[PDB]
RNA sequence: GCGCGGAUAGCUCAGUCGGUAGAGCAGGGGAUUCAUAAUCCCCGUGUCCUUGGUUCGAUUCCGAGUCCGCGCACCA
RNA sequence: GUGAAUGGGUGCGGACAGGCAUGCUUCUUUGCCACGACAGGAGGCUGUGUAACAGCAGUUCUCCCCGUCUUCUGAGCAUGUU
RNA sequence: AUUGCUCAGGCAGAACAGAAAUCUCCCAGGGAGGAGAAGGCCAAAGGUGCUGCUGAUGCUGCGACUCUCAGUACGAGUCCGAAACGUG
RNA sequence: GCGUACGGCCAUACUACCGGGAAUACACCUGAACCCGUUCGAUUUCAGAAGUUAAGCCUGGUCAGGCCCAGUUAGUACUGAGGUGGGCGACCACUUGGGAACACUGGGUGCUGUACGCUU
């Protein structure tokens, strides 16, 4: 539909989850944390992959 | 149509919905704007305050100021051969979160969850392409398709 | 000669509905949108409301931040938990509604951690206290909502509201509703505030109604006698059940504040 | 037992018709004259001040202005609504006609003289016709007369012109006319 | 005498002789209009910044603060772990 | 087609910028007169062309259509 | 009360994206002390390579938990890192 | 500005009183009202009673804007900062 | 399986009629010394707890009215692009795309968040 009831329900829908979004949000960030780590923990081993090989 | 009023030729253009009257709700002022947000200038009649011009009412802009009932809005318009960058100042009450860019953060987060963590595969969204050949066993007869009868009577029912 | 039917298909077909807390007589929506809409400046910093609320047999009091999924409640506190603190009868009283505003103010302060800093006014005056900030945390700050309640000069909600105030949450207030106010004069009368904030009127009228009339005294405050209750006592009992408030505000079985 | 629970259901006790209220109305089209006398008189059969009813539209056939006062009246409720309603059904003898009854179950009656109401004096302020509107109720009514959680009053709850014609009859002992 | 005065014939093609575009789209806009509350705020915040060397010993003091804690249990993890591959050899 | 004015008791005119209406004559009753007229004492007579906001009320306010009359209609 | 076709606004990323840590503020917040004090346990864990996950490397490791001490408001602007 | 209330119209009822005076009950999404043209808007109300007020020029050689538009002015209007106030 | 307070979306939630409701409640309910307000303690304020689920509230039913949903109307109406297509026109067909609406048929008749309880 594209009715103005359906777009507002849309709308209200958006609003809710952006508020789930910000209210789970800390947890979001230390779980978003713990992932650079992971993801510095992999270019390391990427980079002392490359430096044994050569 | 010799009067250029600041509310002219807005009868279908300002009118509510059926059975959408009334003042807006909670969801409304429990919004949230950040400088930078897209939003949608949609004007509600039922708030005769702060009220944007009718020449931006389906234009998406992004926040430049924050007041305390109000928010600034840079919308482009053009004017004949350029564009130009409208400052309008409207209420919380004329505007919503704008979705235009929520595909593109769906899709980025998705893309940087897959590469943080080494589940998913990326989206990059192609168009919808042809298929390949099958051989489609397909146990179903097909129907006899073709032109029917011409009946002036089951053209021009009564 | 009949009546022309008013409700009619398109009459239902084209009647827009109120909205549903509205039809039950319990939301007012201008009174909402007005004291709920924050400042835009203030992204996502809520108001803290006092909504305060009366029936029959009890008053609630609730620290409330409006959300869209819904309301969220902060320290909640019913006139019905006053008797694990020692108030046993005369509850939604003046009394009682001063008595559940402070619980309210105590196991807020608790839930945020300013409990023991901000304290208030300890032994209840009449008169006024706002509550002075220190060098840290700032008093907890919370904005009164009365709802479909009408206010009058001497009303419990503003007896919940004083709890609150003296427990030590910042609530802004003048005392234009308050027992002891004069309009007229513009000032207020803290002893006659304070008689009322610790039942002086329902003691006096239960004095009043032994001394003469011995039949009316067990028609109506039948459960006062019912109980170990007598007008005299009634005053501090109310002010040992604040004490006992105090002392232990998130309280809920009798073994905490009884039995030591 | 159907039937037997239905039945005690309608003679719950708080299912008693009671007086909600008396209305002693007094509309005299003038204003001031007879109209200072009428409230004098409509506040000696109450005990209370009376409240002035003005023309709502200029009406140049029965001489009223607009916001001219031209009635007065008084709602008593209690029991000297009781007493003033047993002395208006004294007056007129108990009887009543069935088209005094509403299609809500609230009745009316007017008198001529208000002299046999029990009222002394007479020339002082003259004789006054007068309505006597006596509206009934439940205890339970106040449903839809609060604001907060106020709903509105259920169809079995509700008083009709037949139980009002025969608790007036039961009440007061007295007649109905066809 | 009696004109036609009003047309908007060839005001597209004038309009997209040039491609129509936005004079500063990069540009940064001007902070007047901006809430006062913010400017201030801003030049406040601004006056009382640090040093980029001060925030580098800063951050250094912070990421030293947790290090005991975390180089102890860090060697203690390594020293387990080649126990942990001998015993992933027996699968 | 243009611009304007007007429709008030049987006749002729007032009242036309919102709190129901008049003047003269007329008509009906009484009187004076032998009788009529004049004269005296009285009386009734008008939804103010017809239609709509109507400020609470409209002859009296605006808005159309009827009916009557007026003026303009040039260089062509 | 519905509502097209054609249309209009916006968005569709760096190799400036995205994430992470920290700073400042007289602005906001109840949300400061604190750029502070204290702190245990479990663990074939983590990454590259694979549907055979074998193998190979060890980087202030992974989880309880971005812990506890009443428990740590945001916003804007910056400093670093990736 | 607080606050209470709910409007047009209608059924039914009450001495004079009737179609139409005033009173009572039920129904009524707005068919009312908001000065006026039309449109939009609005129901524990941007209606209305009562009351309190004067924010009917937010101190300045005081801002950003929007309609108009040449992106000029006047005008009109939106949004802010903070003095002093009204109401609560 | 529910109650109350505050809500979000604001009829699958409303309107009418017929029934049922355990507990906590909520509610009706009783009085006027005080605070307070009324022409009237009706509303309202205060103070209570004798009684009752009668009403409010919740809940079950209705080929109820409404509302919602799916089908269907219907590839119908309309329509962007195209033709040295037809037609005197009115307008229609075709090529390439887009594609409803009412009506009709039938089914359904709130979901849920925070807190405090009941049911244990």
């Amino acid at each position: 539909n594209n009715c103005f009831r359906r777009v507002y329900h849309s709308n209200w829908e958006y609003l809710l989850s952006l508020e789930k979004e910000a209210d789970a949000e800390p947890k979001q960030k230390a779980l978003r944390y713990k992932q650079e780590k992971k993801q510095q923990f992999r270019e390391k081993g990427l980079k002392l992959a490359a430096a044994k090989t050569a | 149509p010799h009067s250029w009023g600041k509310k002219a030729r807005t009868r279908d253009l300002f009118s509510k919905g059926f059975r959408c009257h009334g003042r807006p709700s909670l969801s409304t002022y429990l919004a949230v704007f950040k400088i930078g947000d897209y939003v949608d200038v949609v004007t509600d009649p039922s708030v005769q305050k702060g009220q944007p011009s009718k020449v931006f009412q389906g234009k998406t802009g992004t926040v430049w100021n924050v007041t305390p009932r109000a928010v600034g809005v840079l919308v482009n318009k053009r004017v004949r051969g350029r564009i130009v960058r409208k400052k309008i100042s409207v209420r919380t009450e004329h505007v919503r979160k704008s979705r235009c860019q929520q595909d593109f953060k769906e899709r980025v987060r998705h893309n940087e969850l897959v590469k943080r963590t080494g589940v998913g595969k990326k989206i990059k969204r192609q168009p919808v392409g042809p298929r390949e050949g099958q051989l489609l066993k397909l146990r179903k007869k097909p129907i006899p398709l073709g032109a029917k009868k011409f009946v002036f009577s089951e053209v021009y029912n009564f | 000669m009949f009546v022309k039917i008013v409700k009619n298909r398109s009459y239902f077909s084209r009647l827009q509905i109120k909205y549903r807390r509205r039809r039950e007589g319990k939301t007012n929506y201008r009174k909402r949108r007005l004291l709920v809409a924050q400042d835009k400046n203030k992204y996502n910093t809520p108001k803290h409301r006092l909504c305060v609320r009366m029936s029959n047999k009890d008053i609630t009091a609730q620290i409330i931040i409006a959300k869209i999924q819904g309301d969220v409640v902060l320290a909640a506190a019913y006139a019905h938990e006053l008797p694990i603190h020692g108030a046993v009868v005369g509850l939604t009283n003046f009394a009682g509604a001063y008595a559940t505003g402070l619980l309210l103010a105590r196991r807020i302060l608790t839930k945020l951690g300013l409990a023991d800093k901000y304290v208030g006014v300890a032994e209840a005056n009449g008169e006024e206290y706002h509550v002075e900030a220190q060098e840290g945390r700032r008093p907890f700050k919370a904005f009164m909502d009365t709802g479909l309640a009408r206010v009058t000069t001497g009303a419990r909600i503003f007896a919940v509201l004083k709890g609150v105030v003296d427990g030590g949450v910042n609530v802004p207030h003048s005392m234009k509703r308050f027992p002891g106010y004069n309009r007229d004069k513009g000032e207020m009368d803290s002893e006659t505030l304070r008689e009322r904030i610790f039942a002086g009127h329902v003691a006096e009228y239960q004095k009043m109604l032994i001394r003469e009339e011995p039949e009316k005294y067990q028609e109506v405050y039948s459960q006062y006698i019912a109980k170990g209750v007598k007008p005299g006592e009634v005053e501090d009992m109310w002010a040992n059940c604040h004490a006992s408030i105090r002392a232990n505000p998130m309280a809920k079985l009798l073994s905490e504040t009884f039995e030591v | 037992n159907k039937a037997s629970k239905r039945l005690k259901k309608l003679q719950n006790p708080m299912r008693e018709i009671r007086v909600a209220k008396l209305i002693i109305n007094i509309c005299v089209g003038e204003s001031g004259d007879r109209l200072t006398r009428a409230a004098k008189v409509v506040e000696q059969l109450t005990g209370q001040t009376p409240v002035l009813s003005k023309a709502r539209l200029t009406i140049r056939s029965f001489n009223i202005r607009r916001n001219e006062k031209i009635a007065v009246h008084c709602t008593v409720r209690g029991q000297k609504a009781e007493e003033l309603l047993e002395r208006g059904l004294k007056v007129k003898e108990f009887e009543l006609k069935k088209k005094n009854f509403s299609k809500n179950g609230n009745f009316g009656f007017g008198i001529n003289e208000h002299i046999d109401l029990g009222i002394k004096y007479d020339p002082n302020t003259g004789i006054y016709g007068m309505d006597f509107y006596v509206v009934l109720e439940r205890r339970g009514f106040r449903v839809a007369r609060k604001k907060r959680k106020s709903g509105k009053v259920g169809k079995a709850h509700k008083i009709t012109k037949k139980e009002s014609i025969k608790w007036f009859i039961e009440k007061f002992d007295g007649i109905v006319t066809d | 005498a009696k004109s036609k005065n009003h047309t908007n014939h060839n005001q597209n093609y004038k309009d997209h002789r040039h491609p129509i575009r936005l004079k500063g789209r990069r540009n940064q806009i001007s902070s007047k209009g901006l809430e006062q509350k913010l400017k201030k705020n801003r030049k406040k915040s601004r006056k009382g910044f640090l040093t980029p060397d001060v925030q580098k010993e800063i951050r250094e003091k912070r990421s030293k603060k947790g290090e005991a804690r975390r180089l102890k249990s860090y060697e203690k993890f390594k020293a387990k772990l080649p126990i942990w591959k001998a015993k992933h050899k027996a699968a």
